[PDB]
């Protein structure tokens, strides 16, 4: 889930103040390549 | 051996076997190979009118494995609501330390199952309860990113 890579540690500050993943990066389910956008009649759509 | 046919019973979910090798007289705190009873094995599984029948033999409710999980840390923990109200009802110690210093409030509050972690803290849970590596409950709400949860536990 995006919550468990979200809450992935990097460091630990000299204060005990933790950097998590999410403090750095936005944490989200997306395409491996975002290159091909298909459209069934102008609809968005995939295919084989 | 009856013990044995038991655990297999609560186990699997077999509510007239249970009561068959109850009435013949079989050990309810039976223990398996790393320390489970017919009760861990029916919180774990989720088996509430089991759990019921077990505790109505004097089920021992603060039974231990051998890392000292009790069954109301298998309930807590797998989202079991009605279960760990019927443990809480029969005297389960919502206090209940394994080896690692961990709640059966912190499983709650791990897995996020909002609806227990209200019933724990309602039946006396310390919020301020440390583990091993010293996190609260709360510590864990904020590091999981719950937020739902970290207002409750303020």
């Amino acid at each position: 889930s995006t919550e468990e890579f979200g809450k992935i540690l990097l460091k630990v500050n000299q204060d005990g103040s933790r950097v998590l993943l999410r403090d750095v990066a936005k944490i989200e389910l997306g395409g491996e390549n975002y290159d091909i956008i298909a459209e069934f009649n102008g609809q968005p759509a995939s295919g084989l | 051996d009856l013990g044995k046919k038991l655990l297999e019973a609560a186990r699997a979910g077999r509510d007239d076997e249970v009561r068959i090798l109850m009435a013949n007289g079989a050990d309810v705190n039976a223990a398996d190979v790393v320390g489970w009873t017919p009760l861990h094995l029916a919180a774990y599984w989720g088996h509430l009118e089991i759990v019921e029948v077990l505790l109505k033999n004097g089920a021992d409710v603060n039974a231990y494995d051998t890392l000292g999980s009790t069954p109301l840390h298998l309930a807590a923990h797998f989202g079991h609501l009605e279960i760990v109200e019927v443990l809480l009802k029969n005297g389960a110690d919502v206090n209940a330390k394994d080896d690692n210093g961990i709640t059966p409030l912190h499983l709650a509050a791990n897995r996020g199952h909002l609806e227990i972690v209200e019933v724990l803290l309602k039946y006396g849970a310390d919020v301020n309860a440390q583990d091993k590596f010293g996190k609260t409950a709360f510590d864990i709400s904020i590091n999981n990113g719950n937020e739902d949860l970290a207002e409750i536990l303020q």
